[PDB]
């Protein structure tokens, strides 16, 4: 990800955009954490289950990632566009399937 | 090791401070939470001058939030950001903003006044060296046109020295968020005259018209609005916290540009802006940059410098570039529209270059600039002022607080007298 | 020398830190159980001491 | 952390209370027991385990009301003692409620309230709500307002009162309350918002798409605006606004403070999906005079101040070349001695749909309230009825039997046409 | 260990007294029998091994109350002796209670008490009930107290007295009988509260929600005053109050020595599960005219000293902030001569509930005993009572045939009156 | 070898002395049942200035406990370490205290005042040398301040090269325990001022302004508010107990603070109390304890340094640390303030350093100082004083038990005297 001056900036939403990279960055890095607002004390330390509802946030930035609800024509298909924003609602949690 | 102390006054200064702590933890590679994640040594040769640092590898900023009602901090805490800050460094009232600049002087500033200076005290005494303090503030409101100005006095009385920069919003023209304004307006800068050495005057018109022009912004939010005004702030301090080829810190800027103690009042630019999408196009270099710097449209406030003229200007370069071309501008730009600048005062246009620039950009450049075009503005809320001051129930307001009529003449006066001072050395 | 002194230093700041931590723990824990014996009154109150119930 | 205190007083007052209250619980999310299958604790105080109960207090003299509250769904939320009812009611006489029956029970609520102030830590405000023409609403909120004058001072006391409907009317003797309450009413609040039964009734049927209302309908459109009011106290938002900002910027002067209430959109669920009704569109709609919720042309009179609060996916752009260009126009005009005239407040929390409800899901609207020289046409026809009557003099036996001097009826009619003569004084320009 | 003695007078005195004993043994945990199925020696005495007495006498002119202790379930748990009654009462008439009566039985109850004062190695005071308007109550308690001062001196006999409501009344009488005990009371007695059935009722009608209370409702909530009184010298405490601390602290001249009493919480069960209370709450409550158990508003006089006890979850920070803020309160007034004003108290012990009480169990409560001058009020309806029966002599016939003397009413009467302005004098300041 | 007798009285003394022995206990390593089970040679050194040994390798302390009502010392000993003081060392009365001075000073005090000698006599001369007693009590009481004061009239005419030191709380200004308080503040004054050598005064309510402003106790408990003070008794004498660079006991701390006869109160603080939260931002140096212990919220007296100025000054730091660190502090912190100090006395801060520190912390200091802000505290008590005293109040239980009017008088003079000659010094 990236802090939103004007030259990054997501396609379509225009907001914090999100992206991919073959470069070693401080961007790079993910840590997870648990739903609730002061869920983190109880469970700081115990093993992520399959199929677990988790949140990613972005070390230097602290933030979820979110789908949004909008599409552009990627000549794959039509795929959603992903932020990473302000925690809301429940688009923004995230649950790891290994198959 | 020429330490800067922060301090955010009311609703205005605490947005304006948030997102700007944002772009310097970015320029120094710092995470929220307070931790070194940075890529280079270069960050933390001076990285003391904003921070301070908790045992444990943690980084504190040097700041101190103000406000009236707690509505505001809280913002900041349930934030992305709140973590960062030191908890001791919120204080905050039990009492409404008011709204109004006689309330928030005499009412509830005393009570948070002693409070407020013992915090600045613990940051001020922490440092070897102590080059200035920096206040942030509008002064269309309650909390800091009132409050503001009454720490600014009291700062001054105990580091008479030190250098009292402050950024300041000034009330926009045709539409306006607050009916008061120019009661608000206009006590405030009899108080800033007499105590500030500078003050940098930001108007929110331009930004709509700056982003909405060049940026090519459809809805530009407070977001993105505070950004451009967080480019002047980290830009200014620039050459203290890394090295080039010709250092300029904030007392060279005023010993240049600063001919007279009362006429201090900036205007701030800043460049390269370009569209989003425009920017692969765009070739840039130096002589590109000076020609949006000196541009009338990227002014961040609402004076048509055409209109008036310039007494003294000064351009601050980042980046790894040459020096005869940087050089030779300020010679081309200062002889090709003579018209717009004092005869009485050769070499007009001051420079500076820095080494490392922001993220992003492989070269910036900044403009203070100061000029009798600042007559534009005062003329404005003035007249408005008289407009209102012909029916004094408005008053009633501030005489239940305790202001008497005559303050108001007194405000006014030194106002007016400003105005007329710049006239003259026009010519 | 000053290899050996400024790591003992850290090794006493990760322990008081490493403390400060385990009494936040307990602390919340303490307001746990407040409110589980604020709830266990309110059970007598509902089930025991009843206006059937008087003498 | 901050906080008001809700006082309703009468049939009215106590009606409002469940249309309010209904919004708050459910937009707040607690459930009618008190449960929760944040903002909270503006409206709502904590007890332990996991119970809230509102922070307000219901007056009335006669049990007919509040018992439906006691017998009602909501019963188990709110607390005992705040509900406070009388014997017997005022019988549509001010003298009766205000020396009679309303010294009866006064000094009863004065606890209630000051003890629910105890909880209170950073209390900014009062919110008072009553009807004109009712005995208690004037009789007893009259004497109610002159002691929470002196009980607490320098305290915001708000007021939002149903003004008498221009023809419409239920009692006869609307307009001697109506006097006698003003006069009450003017030196002790520091503001006092005015809406009418008659316009809202053309609002809910014209704009809204009702055939025929009821009581029920028109609580909840003051519900909405009542919740616009606060949402800045409570979320948040780009703009904030406490309650002084919203005493200081509208008042012009000491007695001048009444203003008038607007809110758009207000559209049926069916037709709302037809319009992506921007800030612009919205903001226009306001300024007609069909949307206001008092039967006053503002064209007959002038502006004096304004505020707008935007509750919704609005931004801060728009807002200003939409208020800009409201300002070229020349059918809003506005007294020249105030060329600022705007206060604007934004909140992201969007408007809240209520089951059962008459409007719809809309994801942005605006509320305003301004103050009009074009409220003196309202004050006119209540001067003139009064006139008339009392001229003849038509009912004034009830009222000094109650203890009522009749020396209060000049003096009240001397004191509604020094306010007459301060709105005319201050369209007066230079 | 340090021990406490407790006799009963009268009707009043005695079914008060096995109200309060059977709090005692529930709290202690002692069953009817006198077995268990610590603190015990402050109040009983272990006979061998296995059984406890306690250190009371239950005295009485006439047998029907005692007999109902006698053939209780409570009967195994007392000493025979202990149980004394008279063979025919005093007919509600001081004369025959003090002279004829009361001298047949004096000197065997003196030996009775004194007997179990051999038993107290470290006693330090007793409490004797009485009822002002009963002829034993108060002519017999006259007799016991004038012996009881030569007999032991320098201890403190503190003394929980009803006295006559300022409307509720029950004997003709009355008014007699309370002066001519009060001259007797007022050189002996250390200190003794005031309290009153009036009051009484309508705080266990208004805060405990009864409709209809008797006598036994009222017994519970004496003993629960008496109980935390007592609690310091019994169970642990973070600030203990001995008896003698209370006669010093309290009383500002010898002859000014009464105090009234205060308690809260009292509540319902089902509203004690809706409220907080918390440390502030209560104090608050504690200072309302309608939590005091005597029906003399102090708003109409001032304050001297007063004491606080706390029971139960209370941690000494929240007390001093809690008290500070009373004293913010400009509805409470002090004299100038007293600007400490407190004396504060707190034990960990939380309040007993019984089986089938109505008091709901609240872990925190507070009892308080203050000294005002608003007992000067009741002093002077007491004094026009009895100033219009002794104007025609209504009945002095039957007290100066059962052996007084006439002078000694108006002697009895000008001491009342050189209280009235004792109470005069001290509420001024300079 | 410098043995100290410690004696306790009341209510307050009792709870404050079985905290007193948790804290010692814990630092020389003896487990509750009297044993030896410590880590460290230097332990057991000089546990001779508090201990005896009885043969076996059991340790009793050198503790008096004294009451009227023996209610408070059985609450004691059910404590877990109350099996460690000798049980003939246990005198009580069987009467109540009545929270009188007088009472307690005459009628009580006298048949308690003959045996309690005799068990001081032994623990006096059970020893090879003896420097001073200790004495704990409250001023506000009945039992504390009038058997306290009694017993300190005897010790000094037995005894009198001895250092009396007494510890004392006094009552507070807002909410006090006790109605009759001037009475017994103001009497117990004359027998502190003309007997005892040192006196420290402790206010409750700054007791619990330090633990919700600083620790953040949600509810502090007086076992709380008692482990505070027991820093300050631990730390004065740790110079007897440890070794240190520059050593500084009791009569060295005398010698020093105390330039008149009379003028000897003083106040305390303790550093460093840490916030609960704030440790991860708090990096401990030398100069961190300097700020802590000279802020005027950190002093454990209730009067304000600042509204007077300074006669004499001390501090004590504790671990190994640098010498010079500690010595410039002294300097800089006396030369910054320069208006709270008296300018016929220079050099007004006097320093020493122990080795050993506190278990858990690796550095901590301890402050007495002595101001004439104490005029303060003495004006509060005088005028409560006389208003009971000017229509005669509660007077009339204190003449019953013998004590004379004239007393009083007597007493109001001495501690009038002790105010002008506060003042007179000031000059
Ligand atoms: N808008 C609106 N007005 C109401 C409502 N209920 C009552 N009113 C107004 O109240 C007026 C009559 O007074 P009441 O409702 O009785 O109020 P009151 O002060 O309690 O008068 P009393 O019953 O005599 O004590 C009517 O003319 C209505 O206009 C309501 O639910 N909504
Ligand atoms: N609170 C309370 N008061 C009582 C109770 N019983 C009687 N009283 C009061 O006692 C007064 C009547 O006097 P008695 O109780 O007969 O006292 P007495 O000394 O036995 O009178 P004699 O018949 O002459 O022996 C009335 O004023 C009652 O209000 C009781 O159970 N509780
Ligand atoms: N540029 C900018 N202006 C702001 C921001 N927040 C508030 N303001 C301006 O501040 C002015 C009034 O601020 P106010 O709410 O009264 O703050 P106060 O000084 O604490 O009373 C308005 O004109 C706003 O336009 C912001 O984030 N950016
Ligand atoms: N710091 C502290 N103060 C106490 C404690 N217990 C009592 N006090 C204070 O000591 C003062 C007098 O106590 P008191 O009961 O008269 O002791 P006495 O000398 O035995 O009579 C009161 O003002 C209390 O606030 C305690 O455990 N710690
Ligand atoms: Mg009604
Ligand atoms: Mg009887």
């Amino acid at each position: 990800s990236h802090h939103l001056d004007w030259s990054h900036f997501s396609r379509v939403s225009r907001k914090q955009l999100v992206y991919s990279t073959e470069k070693e960055t401080p961007q790079a890095i993910w840590r997870v954490e648990s739903v609730g607002r002061d869920t983190m004390m109880e469970m700081e330390g115990e093993p992520v289950h399959i199929g677990e509802p988790v949140l990613l946030k972005n070390v230097t930035t602290n933030l979820p990632l979110i789908v949004q609800d909008a599409t552009f024509l990627n000549d794959y298909g039509s795929e959603h566009e992903l932020i990473c924003g302000k925690l809301a609602d429940k688009k923004g949690v995230w649950t790891f399937t290994d198959h | 090791v020429r330490e800067i102390v922060h301090i955010q006054a009311g609703q205005c200064g605490n947005q304006i401070g948030a997102k700007f702590w944002e772009v310097i933890s970015d320029e120094h590679g710092i995470d929220p939470t307070g931790s070194y994640h940075g890529d280079s040594d270069l960050q933390l040769e001076r990285i003391n001058v904003y921070y301070n640092e908790a045992t444990g590898g943690k980084y504190v900023p040097r700041a101190i939030l103000v406000d009236l009602e707690p509505g505001t901090m809280d913002s900041v805490r349930a934030g992305q950001f709140g973590q960062l800050f030191r908890p001791d460094n919120f204080v905050f009232g039990q009492s409404g903003a008011g709204n109004n600049w006689a309330k928030g002087y005499y009412t509830e500033g005393q009570e948070l006044c002693e409070s407020i200076l013992d915090v600045i005290r613990k940051e001020a005494e922490s440092c070897d060296c102590l080059q200035g303090f920096q206040l942030v503030h509008s002064l269309g409101g309650g909390t800091g046109a009132g409050l503001g100005t009454l720490l600014l006095n009291k700062l001054r009385e105990e580091y008479p020295d030190r250098i009292l920069s402050t950024y300041s919003i000034v009330p926009s023209p045709k539409v306006s968020d607050t009916v008061v304004e120019p009661y608000n307006c206009t006590l405030s800068v009899h108080q800033l005259v007499e105590s500030a050495d500078e003050v940098f005057c930001i108007d929110n018109e331009a930004l709509y018209d700056i982003c909405f022009r060049t940026l090519k912004l459809t809805t530009p939010t407070y977001g993105d609005l505070n950004h451009l005004v967080s480019m002047v702030m980290s830009g200014t301090t620039c050459a203290l916290r890394f090295p080039g080829q010709l250092n300029s810190d904030l007392r060279k800027l005023a010993v240049n540009l600063v001919p007279f103690p009362r006429l201090h009042f900036f205007i701030v630019g800043f460049a390269p802006l370009t569209s989003r999408g425009s920017q692969q196009y765009r070739a840039l270099t130096v002589p590109e940059l000076t020609s949006q710097l000196f541009d009338n449209k990227n002014m961040m406030a609402a004076c048509d410098p055409r209109r008036g003229v310039y007494l003294t200007a000064s351009a601050h370069f980042r980046g790894r570039m040459s020096s005869k071309e940087v050089d030779e501008q300020m010679l081309n730009i200062q002889a090709r529209n003579t018209s717009y600048f004092v005869e009485w005062i050769p070499s007009n246009v001051k420079s500076a270059i820095c080494d490392i620039p922001p993220r992003g950009l492989k070269m910036a450049a900044t403009f203070i600039g100061n000029t009798t075009a600042f007559r534009e503005l005062f003329t404005r809320v003035d007249s408005q002022f008289q407009k209102m001051y012909a029916r004094r129930a408005f008053i009633h307001w501030y005489v239940n607080e305790g202001l008497e009529t005559v303050e108001f003449d007194e405000a006014r006066s030194n106002m007016t007298d400003l105005i007329q001072e710049y006239e003259m050395y026009e010519t | 020398r000053l290899q050996a002194e400024k790591e003992e230093e850290e090794a006493y700041n990760q322990k008081f830190l490493a403390e400060q931590k385990l009494l936040a723990k307990l602390a919340a824990h303490e307001q746990a159980e407040l409110k589980q014996i604020q709830k266990d009154i309110n059970e007598f109150r509902a089930t025991r001491q009843r206006p059937e119930m008087e003498r | 952390m901050r906080e008001v205190i809700s006082i309703h007083v009468g049939q009215a007052g106590v009606q409002i209370g469940n249309g309010c209250w209904e919004l708050y619980c459910l937009e707040h999310g607690i459930q009618p027991d008190g449960q929760l299958p944040d903002a909270f604790n503006t409206f709502f105080s904590e007890t332990g385990a996991g119970k809230h109960v509102p922070r307000a207090v219901f007056v009335d003299l006669e049990p007919t009301v509040v018992d439906e509250v006691r017998t009602g769904t909501y019963r188990q939320l709110f607390h005992p003692e705040q509900l406070i009812s009388g014997k017997e009611d005022a019988a549509n006489n001010y003298a009766r409620g205000h020396y009679t029956v309303g010294k009866e029970i006064i000094d009863l609520t004065l606890d209630r309230i000051r003890k629910l102030a105890d909880q209170c830590t950073g209390l900014q405000g009062f919110l008072i709500f009553h009807s004109f023409g009712g005995g208690t609403g004037a009789g007893f909120g009259s004497l109610l307002l002159e002691r929470l004058s002196v009980d607490y001072g320098k305290k915001s006391k708000l007021e939002f009162t149903v003004y008498p409907s221009p023809q419409v009317s239920t009692a006869i003797v609307e307009p001697y309350n109506s006097i006698l309450a003003t006069h009450s009413m003017i030196d002790h609040s520091d503001c006092a918002f005015m809406v009418d039964n008659e316009a809202l009734y053309d609002l809910c049927r014209r704009a809204l798409d009702i055939e025929r209302p009821t009581y029920t309908n028109l609580n909840r459109l003051i519900g909405q605006v009542v919740s616009s009011l606060t949402a800045s106290l409570r979320f948040d938002g780009a703009l904030n606004v406490d309650f002084t900002e919203f005493q200081t910027n509208l008042v012009p002067y000491a007695r001048i403070h009444f203003p008038i209430c607007s809110y758009a959109p207000v559209i049926s669920a069916e037709k709302a999906y037809h319009e992506q009704l921007s800030v612009a569109e919205i903001t226009n709609s306001l300024f007609e005079p069909a949307n206001m919720m008092v039967k006053c042309d503002p064209r007959h009179g002038k502006y004096m101040a304004c505020t707008l609060l935007y509750r919704g996916d609005v931004v801060p752009k728009d807002v200003s070349a939409a208020v800009a260009t409201i300002k070229t126009k020349r059918t809003i005009q506005f007294v020249d001695w105030c060329p600022t005239g705007f206060k604007m407040g934004i909140n992201y929390q969007p408007p809240t749909v209520v089951p059962g409800g008459d409007l719809a899901k809309v994801q942005r609207a605006v509320c305003m309230l301004a103050n009009t020289t074009a409220i003196a046409e309202a004050w006119s026809r209540l001067d003139h009825k009064f006139d008339l009557m009392y001229a003849k003099r038509a009912f004034v036996h009830w009222y000094v039997g109650e203890g009522m001097e009749e020396a209060e009826f000049p003096e009240a009619r001397e004191d509604l046409a020094l306010l007459e003569k301060d709105y005319d004084e201050v369209a007066a320009e230079s």
